[PDB]
């Protein structure tokens, strides 16, 4: 009923480690919403990470290909980001944002992402 | 009040046999436009990935995972809206919960069964 | 398991500018803003008599009596009070849920939600631009207004209450319902009435026998119009000048369009020749190729804060286009064939009758017998899963719920057409 | 212009003294059908177009304000031939009289524009 | 009754100029799109120009871009097709049409132009 | 047009049949670009929509305004007006200028003036 996006699954890992983030959606259905993952490190811009459209069309930022996998459980109305080979550079708060039907671009997106969560913290440090 | 799924995948069969034994899996799709779905069987063990075993299209074109080739046969009834998996020469490694998937051929949405246990042991 | 209409609307709920708001439709500048309800993404309901879409139908005055056809019904007072508008709104939402509760209806409504009218409105080929008649202006609580794209409006009927139809604004050079682009569809419809028909085919296809013993399930009627909207949103409607004369009387000169025959389905839809069928599919396969080409050559976008690549991806989602590693779009013939066959052969009135398990005219070439007042909003009268044929009552069998004699408390005959 | 194949050729206008009568006539050509309703409209100098008398094949007749009792409309069966017998004419009946033809339609049938004649002048002196 | 009366056509020399006009009556003109078609004796009808309801915007078939100009006067319910650089192919019967709702298209009588 | 201010004036004590002209000075946004509504409230009662005006300048009347009250706007002065005539005791109440079309309830994001008192008594 009420609109909500809740990221979870973050934490502190070491370089080379693994984390699976969750993005639980309420108030709307993934049958008609794309979900993109974003991250913001302290002092730098937001950057796109990956997006999975309503028909499960999938895209990745270059710096993340072969390391992260985005996936989806429509029955749970949840999108997941499984992150392997984490590097210090991957540190930051990770957010998921919905967009109607289709994914935006990895960079240069617009207002198509109309709602997002409070984020979940990912720290990668020795 | 509450609304249920538009389509119900009713799986049946499976069971427990010894190595080399046979078992049949079946799934009745209730209420679906069966024609616009690929029908597939998957299997999953706890903590592991749900993996494809076999799929078949509305025209009855089949696709088998390497493990299923030569021992499993998947079939489809477009009048009754059912999808069957006949397993033969079963091995302990085939032990898993088996799930039927109705996969919309245009990517609109999917339906998944509840899961049916298959146990192979001596 | 999520409802199609995820919120409870009452006609008197205050506006919020998002899913309850006063709206204006394009090029109806002198129209008064009307209260509207966004029951689902891309789908709005306006509980008003349609005096707006056609400027030559700007009031509810009937024609002179001699000029009214037998199958017509006029009551200028219908849908004038807040209580009727509340009941109309909840009747429409309930019908949407009934449709969405079948796999066929879920599928159709999914097609409708993703059938966004194409952004083909610029004189510059490489510039994506909305067409303004595929938008409404949505008035906000702060008094500002925002232009919003939408696929579907359900509106109350014009002076003829029973003239249910699916219309859309045209364009100076584009025939949007037949070039693959699509356009916003306005469906004049009412859930407050339904039509009497006859279980005997001999009688149902005779223009004067019987008085309409059985009541059409209004979910089928709505689904019928939604099937037209599906054809029109994907720009694959059959030209209305392709018709066939009703050869059973004849000097009346009555004709039905191929678009109608296709929409009804069943044995009807086999009157369309197999040679013509393949030709229509080829034509629209080429129109889908043209749209993918236009998208590949798109260099800019105007009139939105959304990115160009997102808007390109919107239409990849609509037409189910393939994309290669260069980002180029193409039409996959297997997916287009399935999409086309689904829109035209799967989505039919006859197939909705099979999924609803209701009694229904067996052919489009029948004759209306009566119009009844109904009230489907109370759950003791009509349900999402059963319509009138409530499975937990004596109305469960023999379509007793649609039998206007057995279930006579649920139907008031307003006019015999015979 | 496929509808422009139907033509409403109208005859029988002219001059008449007040109190006399005229008979207007209209035959349609190019129709593979029988009109559901046919009738007559008029337009008097400095005033808009108003219904005089129209009749449908079920026998329903509609009239403008002063027509019933004076003006009799008739039709040759189901043929597209219609007559207007205008008795007790008066000077303010002066104007142009147009033929009108309306095809039948049902809820599910194809719709067609209505047919209109070019008009013929009626002028009654006082 | 909706009527569209077109005129301004006739016999023209290659390179000559023409102004087609259409008088519209019987419908709410400023809510209708206006089109100009043409049809040679042995060829199917062809759309040549269309203008938005308000005169906002117009588009043209390729064969006439820069040579033909379509316009409308919503104060007088008039539409025009000003032509120039006429070519022996441009000879055909030219039709003006008006439409607001798709499939509800009102047609004019036609005017023959020869080059 | 984020920070919005609306200041009404023109209220007064009038005898039946009399006339008043209400005005509302708007600041912080372009008044001519919004739908605005005149609303009234009698003591202990709900809000009654009086009239609205569109960005285009078209005014629409509620029952109390019809044939009696003219709603208008001076774009350059960012000011809305309600010319009242043939006032009657039942017109008594506080009169507000409020953003939105057909406004008759306080809605988050809507802005209101402070109101001006209209009293019609003999
Ligand atoms: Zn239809």
């Amino acid at each position: 009923s009420q609109l909500q996006l809740v990221e979870s699954g973050g934490g502190t890992v070491q370089p080379g480690g693994t984390l699976r983030l969750s993005c639980a959606a309420s108030g709307f259905t993934l049958d008609e919403y794309a979900i993109g993952w974003f991250r913001q490190a302290p002092g730098k811009e937001r950057e796109g990470v990956s997006c999975i459209s309503s028909s499960a069309s999938i895209s990745y930022a270059d710096s993340v290909k072969g390391r992260f996998t985005i996936s989806r459980d429509n029955a749970k109305n949840t999108v997941y980001l499984t992150m392997n080979s984490l590097k210090p550079e991957d540190t930051g708060v990770y957010y998921c944002a919905r967009a109607f039907l289709a994914c935006g671009p990895v960079a240069g997106w617009g207002t198509e992402y109309d709602y997002w969560g409070q984020g979940t913290q990912v720290t990668v440090s020795s | 009040g509450p609304l249920g799924s538009q389509v119900q995948l009713v799986e049946s069969g499976g069971g427990s046999v010894q190595p080399g034994g046979s078992l049949r899996l079946s799934c009745a799709a209730i209420g679906s436009v069966f024609t616009m779905y690929t029908t597939a069987w998957y299997r999953q063990t706890p903590g592991n990935l749900r993996e494809l075993v076999a799929s078949i299209t509305d025209e009855h074109r089949t696709n088998y995972a390497a493990s299923a080739e030569g021992r499993f046969t998947i079939s489809r009834d477009n009048a009754k809206h059912t999808v069957d998996l006949q397993m033969t020469n079963l091995k302990p490694e085939d032990t898993a919960v088996y799930y039927c998937k109705l996969e919309h051929d245009l990517g609109y949405y999917d339906y998944w069964g509840q899961g049916t246990q298959v146990t192979v042991s001596s | 398991s999520m409802p199609f209409v995820n919120k409870q609307f009452n006609y008197k709920d205050p506006v919020n500018g998002v899913d309850i708001a006063y709206i204006k439709i394009p090029n109806a500048g002198q129209m008064q803003p009307v209260k509207a309800f966004k029951i689902h993404n891309k789908i709005w309901v306006i509980p008003e008599r349609d005096t707006f879409t056609n400027p030559e139908e700007g009031d509810l005055n009937p024609p002179p009596e001699a000029k009214q056809v037998p199958v017509s019904y006029y009551d200028s007072t219908y849908l004038s009070t807040d209580n009727e508008k509340d009941n109309y709104l909840k009747g429409v939402t309930k019908l949407f849920e009934r449709i969405y509760s079948t796999d066929l209806g879920r599928m159709l409504l999914t097609s409708i939600v993703r059938g966004i009218p194409f952004w083909g409105g610029s004189t510059i080929d490489t510039e994506l631009k909305v067409i303004d008649t595929n938008c409404i202006n949505v008035i906000q609580p702060d008094g500002s207004y925002r232009s919003e794209e939408l696929n579907l409006v359900i509106i109350g009927p014009s002076a003829d209450i029973i003239q249910f139809e699916c219309k859309s604004f045209g364009h100076e050079v584009l025939n949007l319902t037949r070039n693959g682009y699509g356009s916003t569809q306005y469906i004049r419809f009412s859930p407050d009435f339904t039509f009497g028909f006859e279980e005997s085919l001999e009688v149902d296809t005779n223009p004067l026998l019987g008085a309409g013993k059985f009541a059409t399930d209004p979910a089928v009627t709505l689904a019928h119009e939604l099937i037209h909207a599906g054809h029109r949103l994907y720009g694959i409607a059959i030209n209305p000048n392709r018709v066939f004369k009703v050869n059973t009387y004849e000097m009346s000169g009555l004709e039905v369009s191929f678009e109608e025959l296709r929409t009804f389905g069943g044995h009807d839809a086999k009157f369309i020749d197999s040679l013509q069928e393949n030709e229509f599919r080829l034509y629209y396969y080429n129109k889908f190729k043209d749209i993918a080409s236009t998208l590949n050559k798109a260099k800019s976008i105007v009139g939105t804060t959304a990115s160009l690549q997102y808007m390109k991806n919107v239409f990849k989602e609509k037409y189910l286009l393939s994309e290669d590693t260069s980002g180029k779009f193409s039409v996959d013939k297997l997916k287009f064939d399935k999409l086309y066959k689904m829109l035209t052969e799967i989505y039919t009135e006859d197939n909705f009758v099979k999924f609803f398990k209701v009694l229904n005219r067996k052919t489009y070439l029948n004759f209306d017998k009566a119009v009844f007042k109904i009230n489907i909003v109370p759950k003791v009268n009509y349900t999402i899963y059963d319509g009138f044929n409530l499975r937990n009552t004596n109305l469960a069998a023999n379509f007793n719920g649609q039998n206007t004699e057995i279930n006579n408390m649920n139907f008031t005959k307003l006019k015999n057409f015979t | 212009p496929l509808g422009s194949q139907v033509q409403l050729v109208e005859t029988g206008g002219g001059l008449v003294q007040a109190g006399g009568s005229l008979r207007l006539s209209c035959t349609a050509s190019g129709a593979d059908f029988s009109f559901y309703a046919m009738g007559w409209y008029r337009q008097t100098p400095g005033n808009s177009r108003e219904l005089v008398a129209v009749m449908n094949l079920n026998g329903v007749i509609s009239y403008g304000d002063s027509a019933r009792g004076r003006f009799d409309i008739s039709r040759d069966g189901t043929k597209n031939i219609v007559f207007l017998q205008m008795n007790s004419l008066k000077p303010e009946d002066t104007g142009v009289y147009y033929c009108n033809g309306m095809r039948l339609y049902t809820r599910g049938s194809v719709r067609h524009p209505e047919s209109w004649g070019q008009g013929i002048q009626v002028t009654v002196s006082s | 009754q909706v009527q569209l009366a077109e005129s301004g056509g006739g016999l023209v020399q290659p390179g000559g100029s023409l102004r087609l006009s259409c008088a519209a009556s019987g419908f709410t003109f400023n809510r209708y799109v206006i089109r100009w078609y043409r049809q040679a004796p042995g060829k199917e009808r062809e759309l040549v120009a269309g203008i938005s309801r308000s005169g906002d915007s117009g588009r043209y078939v390729d064969s006439v871009k820069g040579r033909f100009t379509i316009s409308r006067d919503n104060d007088k319910n008039m539409a025009y097709l000003q032509m120039s650089s006429l070519k022996p192919d441009d000879t055909a019967v030219y039709y003006c049409s008006a439409l607001n709702l798709e499939d509800m298209e009102y047609w004019g009588q036609g005017t023959q132009v020869t080059v | 047009g984020s920070q919005v201010q609306l200041v009404e004036s023109g209220g007064g004590l009038v005898q039946p049949g009399g006339s008043l002209r209400l005005s509302c000075a708007a600041s912080g946004f372009t008044l001519g670009s919004r739908y605005m509504s005149w609303v009234r409230q009698a003591p202990g009662e709900g809000f009654e929509w009086v009239s609205s005006i569109e960005p285009s300048g078209t005014a629409w009347d509620g029952d109390s305004a019809k044939g009696r009250f003219t709603t208008s706007r001076d774009d350059a002065k960012n000011t809305l007006y309600l010319q009242m005539s043939n006032l009657q005791p039942e017109d008594t109440g506080v009169y507000y200028c409020a953003t939105g079309y057909r406004t008759d309830t306080r809605i988050p994001g809507g802005s209101w003036g402070q109101g001006t008192q209209v009293t019609v008594s003999s």
